[PDB]
């Protein structure tokens, strides 16, 4: 909402910018990484070497790479304290966001402990640990059997979209559309008749 | 203003008379009959109670040009009192077959006399729709979250209807036809459970299409939309559940009391084939006797 | 022709024989003789041990793939427009 009139200067748009990083990776509910990099005003703005290194941060959450994120942090956490001082949140946030992102895509809504160690690089109670802390927050709803090992999603919090989440989405109504067409089609067939 | 809805009802009337008003101002070609809506409001649930003609003209050169004749509309209201004291402007209705963006332009003069954000309600002239041969819209102006500026924009309610018993009784008088898109016996809900089935294939294709248009024809990427769509296949089932599993011990349970059900009818009619041979059976003496 | 018997009822009867208890049961007096079957007969003996569970897929695989084929699965919504339309007759 904000003015066409030009009262903000470039100081307060970078002061901004940083500091909605900083929310969102010391943050436990944000996972509009990508409405940021929708927005002109961190999207533009990696012009300093300050903004080099965040705007890696924000894109390592969206793809789910542990690697470059750690690399990243492992320099700043020391010279900001910000980072220091909340860093439990911070590590963990990029686990709940590959959890997230992995349920989504697939057409099962259920993931094996054993596939969450894989993806959020986490060992086997601390993946227990994960699913804990995201039905807490309120990300996920579902069931838990650890006799099976395994935990069944039944309802996902909406998320940021992209092109690529798109197709994924359109793919699954194309299915369903043939299915109603073929279903509507056999059941005409039928009672030809028998539709006054 | 209120800020609060959730459905808009509509009385029967209120279209019918569109139609009318529409046809004795000879409308058509983009020049769209535009009268004043009236009814109650100050509820999220926007009863539409009567319509009435304004006198308008609408240029098709611009859309973005038009005539409404403002002192009018006040002389108007004044009798609509004389009539019922509880009929108020709500909104204005459009003839058109859809939406127009110079009707966000015609919203901002009804809003000086409307204690609640106005109502579009198209009322269309060739009756489309699968349902009710109405659209209904309440501009609403919001913050949009997606980097975009805010918007006045006109967003869908659900579109319901509100009859009194005394003119629905009327409207089974003036129709001579026994309905197929409404319950009746087994045939007929037989067509009506096809029908919803072919309804949801033609809303499903939609759908698809704009996701198409979305990411090579660049249409926005509009989240509130996309969102509904994550929380379908969430809802959506999977199978081998358990759940799913008892919807087929509770097919069992139904099937078998129409079998017992089929049995039973099969019994009393067997009742009137004994009863048409002893009624034969008498008429042979009759017959021989004479 | 008493071998192929046999080798039927077995799929049945088993999931599990070592190779000494194939070699009775089909009539062979020679090992070579029973493993030479069980590659025609398309048993799948890995490790001296059938695993008949495959072998019987086979068989129920066969029976669906000719078509008849809509009406052998019988369709759950067939049954009941097939209800309706004789009390609507």
């Amino acid at each position: 909402t904000l003015e066409p009139s030009t009262s903000i200067t470039l100081a307060e748009r970078q002061q901004l910018a940083y500091d909605l990083s900083i929310s969102a990776l010391l943050g436990d509910k944000i996972y509009n990484f990508g409405e940021l990099l929708h927005h002109p005003i961190m999207e533009t703005i990696v012009n300093d070497s300050n903004y080099d290194w965040l705007f890696q941060l924000l894109n390592a959450l969206t793809v789910g790479d542990f690697d470059k994120f750690d690399s990243l942090i492992k320099v700043q956490i020391s010279k900001i304290p910000i980072l220091a001082q909340h860093e439990s949140f911070l590590r963990q946030k990029i686990c709940l966001m590959t959890l997230i992102e992995t349920v989504f895509v697939k057409n099962i809504r259920m993931l094996s402990f054993e596939d969450i160690s894989k993806a959020t690089h986490l060992p086997k109670d601390n993946v227990e640990h994960l699913v804990m802390r995201a039905i807490s927050l309120g990300l996920l709803k579902g069931s838990i059997d650890q006799v099976n090992e395994l935990v069944t999603i039944s309802w996902v919090q909406p998320r940021i979209i992209s092109g690529d989440q798109i197709t994924k989405m359109k793919d699954r109504l194309v299915e369903w559309n043939d299915q109603v067409e073929k279903l509507g089609k056999k059941m005409e067939a039928r009672g030809q008749s028998i539709w006054v | 203003m209120s800020l609060q809805h959730e459905k808009v009802t509509i009385a029967p009337l209120v279209l019918l008379s569109a139609l009318d008003h529409y046809e004795r101002t000879q409308t058509k070609e983009n020049k769209r009959c535009v009268g004043v809506i009236l009814g109650d409001a100050n509820s999220s649930t926007i009863r539409v109670t009567n319509s009435f003609a304004l006198p308008f003209e609408e240029d098709e050169k611009n859309s973005d040009v038009w005539f409404l004749d403002h002192n009018y509309i006040e002389n108007m209201n004044e009798m609509c009192k004389k009539i019922n004291a509880k009929e108020k402007l709500i909104g204005w209705y459009h003839s058109g077959p859809k939406l127009r963006a110079s009707d966000l332009k015609i919203n901002e003069l009804f809003k000086k006399y409307t204690q609640n954000n106005p109502l579009l309600l198209i009322v269309d002239v060739k009756q489309q729709g699968v349902g009710l041969p109405t659209d209904a819209y309440v501009a609403i102006e919001q913050v949009k979250d997606d980097g975009t500026s805010t918007e006045k924009t006109f967003l869908h309610l659900p579109c319901t209807i509100e009859a009194e018993e005394a003119e629905e009784i009327g409207v089974e008088h003036l129709l001579r036809d026994v309905r197929d898109q409404a319950a009746g016996g087994l045939s007929i809900r037989l067509t009506n459970q096809l029908k919803s089935l072919k309804g949801l294939q033609s809303k499903l294709k939609d759908v698809v299409e704009y996701l198409d248009k979305v990411i090579n024809k660049e249409l926005p990427i509009n989240h509130t939309i996309l969102g509904k769509l994550q929380d379908v296949f969430n809802l959506l089932p999977n199978l081998g559940t358990p759940d799913d599993d008892e919807i087929d011990v509770e097919n069992h349970d139904r099937i078998n009391i129409s079998n017992n059900l089929q049995k039973a009818l099969t019994v009393k009619t067997n009742d009137e084939l004994m009863v048409i041979y002893i009624s034969n059976l008498v008429r042979s003496i009759i017959a021989f006797d004479d | 022709a008493i071998r192929d018997e046999i080798a039927k009822n077995t799929e049945l009867s088993y999931d599990f024989l070592p190779l000494s208890n194939i070699k009775a049961l089909l009539f062979f007096n020679n090992e070579k003789e029973t493993e030479k079957f069980a590659l025609e007969r398309n048993w799948p003996i890995v490790n001296s041990k059938v695993y008949f569970n495959n072998q019987s897929k086979e068989k129920a695989d066969y029976e669906d793939e000719m078509m008849h084929e809509e009406d052998q699965k019988t369709n759950i919504i067939e049954k009941a427009m097939d209800y309706a339309i004789s009390i609507e007759n």
